[PDB]
């Protein structure tokens, strides 16, 4: 009866954030048990952990952007395991003041491939191409878990987004193969494309005529981003990812807070909220169906809500007001 | 103004007057561009209009532009196009490959008295516009597999980057941001970034801070005033996608977005709405994009005053009052009318 | 790899098609003894005149079903069997029935082992047939070698990975001698030259008919073309307690469905809740060694064997008189202690 | 049976491509040869700057090919190989040739016989490049687990068939590792686990340059990419004697065209009637084994390779002083008496 899922905190207001969560889990007495790691290549441990495991819960690890700096290992985690498809979820919530209110779209982004490819080289000196390499393989395969993905969580609309009237082999590829499997698969489903450029500005302005987007690795950490915003921040997005037989779950925004570090500002909804797809996940879900209501409860229930919504309680607090809410229900 | 795009002024000996370049371009074009031509007329502005058309020709199966257009084009060292059709090889591609135009600039500022979701967004963005993730480089390496290569080199980063600290410095923005990816681009973001931080120096007057186009779009939308003393500079792609972004805070549309494409003796600016064939010829069109633009290209030229007559009054203080404006923005107005009304407190 | 079943993050998407009759509610039984053991399975399950193009679609998708039995017309303006609609649009070729006694069951002959392969898409299943002029009816069975040839091998490779000793073909072929007669010999054909190990033998429909009621247990593996299958099928569906006690499973080279081995819907007890899911879930099981789970399958396979060995709480049909749902919670109960 | 070569009551249609420089000539000395033993094929002959399009379309309906190299630009406007256009386009991936030392030919070192097995559509002939900045260029060069696998077993497959000891895999593994590296890794790979009889070995492409040259007797098969064949092919090609004595065929799953095995154009003497034809007809030999003749290839062949052994009457580039024309009525001169 006890799941034993893989814990990775990483850097930032990860250790907190993550936190939160086990405390809410014991308070909670649900039946899993954390296996946690903590690690410059132990990136290895975290996925030798997770193929023990098949599941695991993460915060966002962080990136040097010097030259000698080591290179993601977020990615690394995801590609060494085909954990091929992020999900982040923007959804408005009740006690959240956003410009654009009433809000609900997902944004589902290949993880292994496009941009994310990591080839570069700098053929002489002052030169430099980075190679950006789209496969059918790959892309048909995301193509149908975004479909798949729409089905089974009743959405009714897919679109792709890409630069296909510019890169014409790469982007091309990604818009036809996605539209050209969901008319011939998935027919019940809207299927379009849309100019990433465009789908930037709609996605700030008119942000309501979208319901599912499919993207590669790139146009997805762009418009998840205006999705994070749209709805309140980075805070407030509960991600995903999946592979055919693996699942990590972490924050959908992608931020590792580094500068609140310690401070106990942090605001733990993203996590717990991402906590719960993975409950839902392993079947639970009773508690999944729970937790949230409590979160979300919260956070729409004026002041004790943490400081970047715009209240002035600290993770800690806030944490406590999820378990009490919790205690009663 | 910017030292690396500079105009080579002398008004032509025989007029008190500049030479311009047009280019009408098609659809509610033509009517569009009267409009700034009478409200240029009005203001007295040492210019006249040499108007060229760049319908292309097609020499060598690779589609090049007229001669007519050219000679004029090189020799006024400036142009101001309109919107334009799709008539085999980008036309806007082979006008910046033929006339060296590499940075577009593009600024997205909120209009007096048209409401939109978003508020007090005035941004500024360089965009490297020459190579980056849009050279035509591609492979299929084999059956099912496709290369994309972005292409990023010193020569061409560092004179948009130049442009960015000089543009920043010539509207008086403390700040310059460089919007990047080192964390999965290593080398060909970080080259870019580097070739920013090397200039950096040479600009001690101006802030050079770096951003990943992670915040720059997460900060932006969720407050597009945290960039008012922006001008970021960034690769072919981000400037694309941030600009159609920056403007869809601003306008919502880009109906009233000017762009400016820089060259390194050349330039040409222009209006980045489309050739609304539907509207054209009723009158309805609405010149304040093209016009925005002609600001942009006055102060490009060195003719302070007249842009910031044509500007700071005239046209932005005459979009307010629904009796003027336009159909695209809840008024009432005609292009005719606007036009006027407009050069009333010209 | 766009070829194994659908999969996500542990999860596998299986379809579920419940049917007519009992079907609603045998399926159920399943779904509950599934949540309640906490198998990563997610249904996608479909409902119902023509879009048995939506099942198609679905289990195309999937690559697997689990599916109760549709209801068929036998008026001339019915719409026709749309089971095997089913089957021949996804070319699931082979039907597996499996035949073994129950502890915990009377039956006349005890003791009983015996499996039934058919061949689901041919023979007098090939659905053509017209009038010539009025009064006069011509229905037209088809056997072809490459359908037989297929078969045919299914047949000895499941035998061998079952560790079945002995297969049986069932014909007619002294009377349809190119039909039936091609059927018998392709089979024992390439049961001589491949598959040397295991004995290959003949009978003859109608005595095999009789020996299958008076004689089980001379029988191990049976191969049939359509007809023959349906009958040997329901011999062996009552020699073993009946229809609600057989398992059976359909494959294709690329897809698998899995229903009841007996075939039959129970329109008259719908909704009754007096319906017996032994059937619908051994073959669950089925499908779970399928998919490689099979913890799960060795499990709760052994919770319904046991439950229905100890005598009452078990269901109408078998001589009890608890109903689906209180076999169904003895079965999640057994299932909680193990 | 779409898929045999091209065939009516007894009689083949088979593709013929002259091609440019003395490849007209050479051709025509087979065809004299053939009618003359009055061989029952038909020639559907071909003649071309994009038409490479009815050579393919030709092929693709019989299957079978004979041809002589058309000629190549090295200019920058010019239209690229398309001889490697015909190859790549029927997925022709396998290239033979046969440098074996003949009878009455004065050759540097004697009694030689090697074959070089070369990769037709990838490699450095993958033909991906472009120009980043003005006066750079880069050349991409692709290596596929596919497609060298493939090789791979050809090779090996046709050394098992001819009763050939050892392959070896030529590369430059220590330099390119990743490129040549999955080249000979795969190679040696899958000649252990398959092919255990075969002796597999590597040898670095400059290296086996050198040894080529100096002491060619320790090789057997080479197995090569695109250019390394290129290459090895024509120091195998002079230490035979030339161009004009080298049997070559290209192979792909479904198609087969037979030209000469050293790949020369000879434009500088087109039209003089100087040309040796024996390359030209000993693959054509080869095609006749192939479509199953080979009583005729048996026999012409030996016309041939006496008739050159046989002192004068020789054709030129062997140190005769006969032309193109008399050199094939010696052949079927000899042919006329077997
Ligand atoms: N736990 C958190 N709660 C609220 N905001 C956060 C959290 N973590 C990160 N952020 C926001 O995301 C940004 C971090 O992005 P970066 O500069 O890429 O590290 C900061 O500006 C924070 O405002
Ligand atoms: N799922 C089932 N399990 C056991 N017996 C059944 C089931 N469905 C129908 N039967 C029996 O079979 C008879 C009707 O069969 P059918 O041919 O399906 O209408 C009824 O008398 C039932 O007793
Ligand atoms: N039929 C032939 N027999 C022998 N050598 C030839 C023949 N045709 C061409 N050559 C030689 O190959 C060279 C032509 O090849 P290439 O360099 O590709 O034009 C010439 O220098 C000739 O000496």
């Amino acid at each position: 009866g006890r799941f034993t899922v893989t814990l990775i905190p990483g850097d930032g207001v990860g250790k907190e954030i993550t936190d939160s969560v086990r405390t809410i889990f014991e308070a909670e007495n649900i039946p899993i048990d954390w296996e946690t790691i903590n690690i410059k290549e132990g990136v290895y441990e975290a996925v030798e952990s997770l193929k023990r495991n098949k599941i695991g819960l993460k915060g966002l690890w962080h990136t040097p952007a010097d030259q000698t700096g080591h290179g993601s290992l977020n990615v690394a985690l995801r590609k060494q395991l085909d954990i091929y498809a992020n999900v982040a979820l923007f959804k408005s919530l009740k006690g959240v003041k956003t410009r654009i209110p009433d809000i609900d779209l997902i944004v589902i982004r290949e993880n292994t491939e496009g941009e994310f490819s990591g080839l570069e080289h700098e053929s002489v000196p002052g030169v430099v191409e980075s190679l950006k390499v789209m496969t059918r393989p790959k892309t048909e395969r995301i193509a149908r878990f975004a479909f798949d993905f729409a089905k089974k969580y009743n959405r009714k609309s897919v679109t792709a987004v890409h630069k296909a009237n510019i890169m014409k082999l790469g982007d091309g590829l990604f818009r036809n193969i996605i539209t050209e499997i969901g008319q011939k698969e998935y027919p019940d489903i809207d299927v379009s494309s849309i100019i990433v450029d465009n789908a930037s500005m709609q996605a700030v302005a008119k942000p309501h005529q979208f319901d599912v987007l499919v993207t590669p690795s790139m146009y997805g950490t762009i418009l998840g981003n205006i999705g994070a915003a749209l709805i309140g921040g980075p805070g407030l997005v509960a991600g995903a990812n999946f592979g055919r037989d693996y699942a990590v779950f972490e924050p959908g925004s992608r931020h590792v807070g580094l500068d609140i570090k310690g401070q106990n500002v942090a605001n733990p909804t993203a996590m717990i909220l991402s906590s719960t797809l993975m409950l839902n996940h392993l079947g639970l879900n009773e508690y999944a169906t729970r937790i949230s209501k409590a979160v979300h409860e919260t956070i729409a229930e004026g002041k004790h809500t943490t400081r970047d919504i715009g209240g002035s309680s600290s993770t800690t607090d806030f944490t406590n007001e999820i378990i009490n809410k919790l205690s009663t229900m | 103004q910017p030292s690396i795009g500079r105009y080579t002024g002398k008004p032509n000996p025989s007029t008190g007057k500049y030479t311009v370049s047009f280019i009408e371009g098609d659809g509610i074009g033509p009517e569009i561009s009267k409009s700034v031509k009478k409200i240029f007329s009005a203001a007295n502005v040492p210019i006249e209009w040499e108007s060229c058309d760049v319908s292309p020709i097609f020499v060598n199966g690779l589609t090049t532009i007229p001669d007519p257009a050219v000679q004029s084009i090189t020799k006024n060292l400036v142009a101001l196009k309109g919107p334009l059709a799709t008539p085999h090889r980008s036309l806007n591609l082979t006008l910046r490959k033929t006339f060296g135009l590499f940075a577009n600039v593009r600024p997205a500022k909120s209009i007096e008295g048209f409401k939109t979701t978003y508020e007090n967004v005035d941004l500024v963005l360089i965009r490297e516009n020459t190579e980056g993730e849009y050279s035509g480089i591609e492979h299929i390496v084999c059956p099912g597999v496709v290369q994309s290569i972005k292409l990023i080199t010193r020569d061409a980063s560092e004179r948009v980057i130049r442009y960015a600290f000089e543009y920043a410095r010539a509207i008086g923005r403390p700040r310059v941001i460089v919007v990047h990816k080192s964390t999965i681009q290593r080398l060909a973001d970080g080259l870019f970034v580097n070739v920013a931080k090397e200039l950096s120096k040479e600009y001690p007057d101006l802030t050079l801070e770096t951003e990943l186009i992670d915040n720059s779009v997460l900060k932006v939308v969720t407050n597009p005033s945290a960039y008012t003393d922006a001008v970021s500079v960034c690769p072919n792609l981000y400037g694309d996608i941030l600009s159609d972004l920056n403007s869809g805070l601003s306008a919502g549309s880009l109906g009233l977005t000017p762009s400016a494409n820089i060259g390194h003796k050349i330039s040409i600016f222009e209006a980045v709405h489309g050739s609304a064939p539907d509207i054209a010829g009723q009158d309805k069109a609405n010149p304040t994009a093209l016009l925005l633009s002609s600001v942009m290209m006055l102060n490009h030229m060195g003719l302070t005053n007249h842009a910031d007559q044509i500007q700071n009054a005239v046209l932005s203080t005459i979009a307010s009052g629904p009796e003027n404006r336009t159909g695209d923005l809840a008024g009432t107005a005609t292009t005719s009318s606007f036009t006027e009304a407009v050069i009333k407190r010209l």
